[PDB]
DNA sequence: GGGGTGGTCGCTGTTCAATACATGCACAGGATGTATATATCTGACACGTGCCTGGAGACTAGGGAGTAATCCCCTTGGCGGTTAAAACGCGGGGGACAGCGCGTACGTGCGTTTAAGCGGTGCTAGAGCTGTCTACGACCAATTGAGCGGCCTCGGCACCGGGATTCTCCAGGGCGGCCGCGTATAGGGTCCAGCCC
DNA sequence: GGGCTGGACCCTATACGCGGCCGCCCTGGAGAATCCCGGTGCCGAGGCCGCTCAATTGGTCGTAGACAGCTCTAGCACCGCTTAAACGCACGTACGCGCTGTCCCCCGCGTTTTAACCGCCAAGGGGATTACTCCCTAGTCTCCAGGCACGTGTCAGATATATACATCCTGTGCATGTATTGAACAGCGACCACCCC
């Protein structure tokens, strides 16, 4: 008989879906073929890149004392750092409000 | 005699309070009424979803954010305090559209 | 509430060639944000691993860490002249950044340009710069730490160029004061009210904005001498 | 039935909002009429193509998700309502 | 019966959990995660196979990912997602 | 040391002749490089300058007000 | 031995000899009209694969290719070009 | 026996390969399927733009008295269009110059 | 005495003539250098097409000509006519860059 | 063999003649050295992409068509070289 | 030099529901760039077939146009009663555009707003405006048509407010001046040195930049009467 | 005892200290807005359950990519002239910018009006889903002509020399308004003749 | 017998126009740039020829989507009520814009230097291609468990209230400077005591 399934996520460390990914990769057109490591490797980077943006809204979020992260956190996560507002420059965030931020000139004497 | 801030004071302190803030600062129906009208002219008797018309409105407001910051930029740089039609019309050019 | 980063080896003496391990203990859970420096005597320190087993750029695979959580430990399997130094443990997963208390192991392009030695009567105030060079300034903060030889590596605060946001440590509120020039790509710090525990040698050193990075390059170190 | 005259419905102190939202402190008497030009503008540009995609859809309702897509497909991709 | 239809819900918030064990997350913070993943990997797959019909290349392989990684994504995070896709490709080789 | 600020605006006209009439600024700067005065010159001088051509004894070839360029008119 | 290459010039030359019979064209301006071909051809394509992906159907119709004819081409140009490609068709299908 | 062959292309009244257009169109992973009408009327629009941007710069180059189109005409001719600026703005033409305009309070008087 | 044109007007003919002319400005040998320069810093002991050469020095002068058309509105927006670096930095940064 | 103060080969004559081509009038003396600046960035960012395309093409020699890829990657899509 | 229009018939009387055929013959190839225009008495011309073939917006199926190269045609299937009116053929293949000598027949929101009628005095000066609404000004360019009973349509020029670039006819240049003004949308025709042959009706009409695109929206035209 | 002069007193010019005025700065406090601590509560978030479909295990086939070998092309390096462009220096004018002045238009605040927001109800269009079936797009074998590579010639245009026109700069001259100096005019000072004291 | 008054002759104070001077505007001429015209030559564009591979034709099939019908969600229309937001108006202040002066810093032109460009030559690295192979992924069948729909409860934050602190603005007072003016004081005109003859 079949030996007892485990998740490619879970033999690769992994929490988001290598699974999904690939039939997303191979049902997406991009090419006829897909490599085994392809949905790893993307799995992997984009978790990656979950956990950065989601550490720095938390820690936004507990600065606000607030115990749940919500898209003024997330706001704020994003476009206090240069490389992610680089990465999300052409982005709008919905409910994300912007920066407190007023020119020098504009300030009282 | 009644007490008066001078000003700009009150200016700066609604910039304070509008910066913090997240919500949307143009009426939702009024909005919806001239998203409709606009439709309008592309299609007779089309259907909104509530979802539809709030994205609309998300992407104009922070369109229209984005463009007075660069007019103000642009009002500093001709060192005035006040933003006029000129600073829209070079934000405008210059962004590219 | 500070977390306190306990050396378990003070000193060690090893011959050539074998393999040795060093500790370090962390008082609460860090979660494997944990950096190793090697630092020779008068110069400045190297960083060697950095999230806890990632090499450093340039560092042999001779050196490797371990650990996670509370546990972390460092290990060396060919010993080679050089590797004589002083081994830190950096903690940096909560706001106040703390050294370890070191490791003197004894056996048988990025530049960040700061100011030379400083003499300076008590009470004045001092404004150390940091000179860099070789990367994008605005995308890494600069991290400024103490050294004595009383109370080892201590953390001051950084700036963040990109938007002037500041952190410092409670113990150097007032004393410490940071600003930044994109200009000339330089970075200042301010010494108020010179006491005598402010001899020490004080370093810039870069920081990249992502969470898991560490103190990757160090200023030559400026000499602050107060009489 | 029919809508004429809905653009007079982004008022004066609602631009002056979005401007305070924008770091502006003095505004010009003209700025209102400036700006409901551009507003006008941008939402015929996007709402145009919402609504070819609904044409292209063969649908009647037009959708958060034609919205999204006339949005990105002019470069200003918006996050929270896809999907 | 619902269509049941997908979404990265439930990965982001065991992502959660591990970065941040006690903080949760509003309804709308979530969907704006879906949309960056989404997005994010619509980037990253349209790079890769762009790469593999430059290079006359049937097949995407994780070498096109990280090239493709390394076009996209900006100074330091470039080389940590490369760094973590890289451990996740050995551990699972490794088996 | 300033005596009032009469004479001294015409010891200042009196050395520099130019006869489209002598500059403001000009005079602001002579009369302070030359003598020394208090913290608040500059207003006093402005001041002094209006008074006079109220007075009638100089006259402002060019210019409103203490902007512009002003003559001994004998 | 060297493999053979493509390219639009003999069309490019064909439809300038229809539009202006005596005039001429510079190889440098042929590469930019390949260059324009080129890249209106991929924008017509992406803009047609990603609608079709949205409505989920697996065939690029000429309904399709008129959908992102009308978004990609900007005012006359669409009526203009969606009139041509209309009357192709149609003349394809009598024939 | 069979008929003699007829090009695509011909059976629409095109210039263009309605056939290499066909053939790229499978190839370039653009879906799994592609219609019969797709390359034709592709290729119709194809020439029609191709078509405009010839004739727009012949004009262009006849005004200047030389007969063959160089890079500098194609730039005349796109930039002097709203549409067909607006069309390719963001794309650089090689050796094209840019057009003649001077601010007017740049001038002398 | 000689001749000598007042200033700001040969400035018009230079204008007309760089507007007319299609040649690249900037000199080939000394941009190669600087390209092989830059490149050093990511890849050792790399080679260079010609045309990649040129490729490059296209897209840098028209890039460069976009940025100054723009530093100019900027300069006669601030009622200028001499350009300065807060001109170009002003452009830029609206630009997006 | 090591190039090391090529970014003074971009001399002001050059500047001065790119600002001609861009409609300038008169040109700050500071504007040498923002606009070396900025031509340095702009070239780092392609070359970069441009070897990136390179490497993963197994060459040593970077082509036209990378330049073009690396350009138009960057939203500034180049006509005449093979695109 | 100019391309003569010929319209063969010069008027035909027809009864209802029967069929009718006009005919353009051109001195010299035009390459299909031929349109058909219906003008009722006392109203401005309405554009029906442009590209020699193709059906203008809102025009019913009834008209047909066919030719080629210098032989055109425009047939009526099946006419009524508004049938009664002027039908002119005119080229654009050519920068000097001509229309047709013109055919009566006889049976049994694109806004263009223009001035009313002007009487001027001779040799002094006159400003038409021309005010469009309803579509984007800069996109199209704004043609100046002449209409005299005694010569019909004459092009006179165009001005395109996308980069204020004009072409005039050369019977006109100097008589004629075109300006525009994007802030109101407005284009301004200018008339120097009036003659009693300047009593004519002009009509300003959108034309597109592209070169198929024909004359398609017509403003009511401003009489001009010189005493 | 009268003529006449310095002494001294009164009137007045000069200057000085108090008077009055204007400007510039620091502060107390009054009014308002903002940040903080505490109690309420509600509905959104996190958890638990069913099930079902899509992801995993095991095996087969074949072709896509890896690797070795070979060619030759095209990139790199060097050398010698040749100017064309860059570097440098200098005179100057015109543009940047700092200050002064004015008026108007924009901010702040209050009273009035209006219409947005919310709730609740009602209705039906149309989006979503299922089932049938056919047309149309994929796939394959064979064919052949269309498109690409290579060779060649010839005219379009790039260049060079020379007039011919045009545009810029400025020195000199015509022309007008404001200032210095001389003149016809009359007011008064002065001489000659008649008259009253 | 001589000065006063009247009339006339002469000295002189005066209102006003002409010449001198500085600024505005016009224009002709020198000179430098630009454009038209003709002659020459060269190399790239266009045409012709061979071939080979990819586009076409004819036929089979299998499944994707078009159409029909059903359902039930959600989008639209309507109405009433509350109150917050918008609007209209007054007042006043400070900001935009115009004007003026300064001065320095960019431009235009001449002179010296240097290094880019071009032609020529040589080496060899590696890009492109071909042949062979093997292992890596598509495809198929089974099967099972991970994730999505749905239900539920409870606590995190939104809300309301009170309080405590921070900021803004201004009226007042104080300090420093200025011009003004009645008077304190000394110089000269004039009245008187007294000397000299």
């Amino acid at each position: 008989a079949r030996a007892k399934a485990k998740t490619r996520s879970s033999r690769a460390g992994l929490q988001f879906p290598v699974g999904r990914v690939h039939r997303l990769l191979r049902k997406g057109n991009y090419s006829e073929r897909v490599g085994a490591g392809a949905p790893v490797y993307l799995a992997a980077v984009l978790e990656y890149l979950t956990a950065e943006i989601l550490e720095l809204a938390g820690n936004a979020a507990r600065d606000n004392k607030k115990t749940r992260i919500i898209p003024r956190h997330l706001q704020l996560a994003i476009r206090n750092d240069e490389e992610l507002n680089k990465l999300l420059g052409r982005v709008t965030i919905a409910q994300g409000g912007v920066l407190p931020n007023i020119q020098a000139v504009l300030l009282p004497k | 005699k009644p007490h008066r801030y001078r000003p700009g004071t009150v200016a700066l302190r609604e910039i304070r309070r509008y910066q913090k803030s997240t919500e949307l600062l143009i009426r939702k129906l009024p909005f919806q009424r001239l998203v409709r009208e606009i439709a309008q002219d592309f299609k007779t008797d089309l259907r909104f979803q509530s979802s539809a018309v709030m994205a609309l409105q998300e992407a104009c407001e922070a369109y229209l954010v984005g463009l007075f910051e660069d007019t103000n930029l642009c009002a500093i740089h001709a060192k005035r305090v006040t933003i006029m039609p000129k600073d829209i019309q070079l934000a405008r050019r210059i962004r590219g559209e | 509430m500070d977390i306190k980063m306990t050396q378990s080896p003070s000193s060690m003496h090893a011959s050539l060639g074998e393999r040795v391990t060093i500790t370090c203990k962390a008082s609460q859970d860090i979660r494997s944000y944990l950096s190793w420096y090697q630092q020779k005597p008068w110069k400045s320190p190297k960083t060697l691993i950095y999230y806890a087993t990632s090499l450093a750029d340039g560092v042999p695979s001779r050196f490797s860490g371990s650990g996670s959580g509370q546990d972390f430990s460092l290990t060396i399997n060919n010993l080679e002249s050089d590797d004589t130094a002083t081994y830190y443990c950096l903690q940096h997963g909560e706001s106040p950044y703390t050294f370890g208390s070191g490791t003197k192991l004894e056996i048988k392009e990025v530049q960040l340009q700061q100011s030379g030695p400083e003499l300076v009567e008590p009470g004045t105030s001092v404004k150390m710069p940091c000179k860099a060079s070789g990367y994008t300034f605005t995308s890494y903060t600069i991290q400024w730490v103490k050294q004595t030889p009383r109370q080892g590596l201590e953390w001051i605060g950084y700036i963040y160029p990109y938007n002037a946001g500041t952190k410092y440590n409670e113990k150097f509120k007032g004393k410490a004061t940071l600003t930044s020039d994109k200009s000339s790509s330089t970075v200042y710090m301010e010494l108020s009210s010179l006491t005598s525990e402010d001899s020490a040698v004080y370093y810039c050193a870069r920081k990249s904005s992502r969470l898991r990075s560490t103190l990757d390059y160090w200023g030559q170190g400026t000499s602050v001498t107060v009489s | 039935k029919v809508l004429r005259d809905n653009i007079q419905g982004i008022t004066k102190p609602a631009i002056r909002r979005l401007a305070r939202r924008g770091g502006v402190k003095r505004i010009s008497g003209l700025i209102y009429e400036e700006t409901r030009g551009v507003l006008k503008v941008f939402l015929e540009n996007v709402i145009r193509d919402a609504v070819t995609y609904t044409e292209h859809a063969k649908r009647k309702t037009v959708t958060a998700m034609d919205v999204v897509y006339a949005l990105k497909r002019q470069g200003r991709t918006l996050y929270g309502f896809g999907g | 019966k619902r269509s049941r239809k997908e979404s990265y819900s439930i990965y982001v918030y065991k992502v959660l959990k591990q970065v941040h064990p006690d903080t949760g997350i509003s309804s709308k913070a979530m969907g704006i995660m879906n949309s960056f993943v989404n997005d994010i990997f619509e980037r990253i797959a349209g790079e890769a196979s762009r790469l593999a019909h430059y290079n006359k290349r049937s097949t995407i392989t994780s070498r096109e990912i990280q090239t493709a990684v390394r076009l996209l994504l900006p100074g330091e995070l470039a080389k940590h997602a490369v760094s973590e896709g890289t451990k996740a490709v050995t551990k699972y080789t490794s088996a | 040391d300033h005596p009032k600020y009469s004479d001294m605006i015409v010891a200042a006209i009196q050395a520099e002749k130019n006869r489209a009439g002598s500059s403001r600024q000009s005079i602001q700067k002579y009369i302070k490089s030359h003598y020394k005065v208090g913290e608040n010159a500059d207003s006093q001088i402005k001041l002094s300058i209006k008074r006079l051509v109220t007075t009638g004894v100089l006259k402002q070839t060019k210019g409103v007000g203490a902007s512009g360029s002003f003559r001994l008119a004998k």
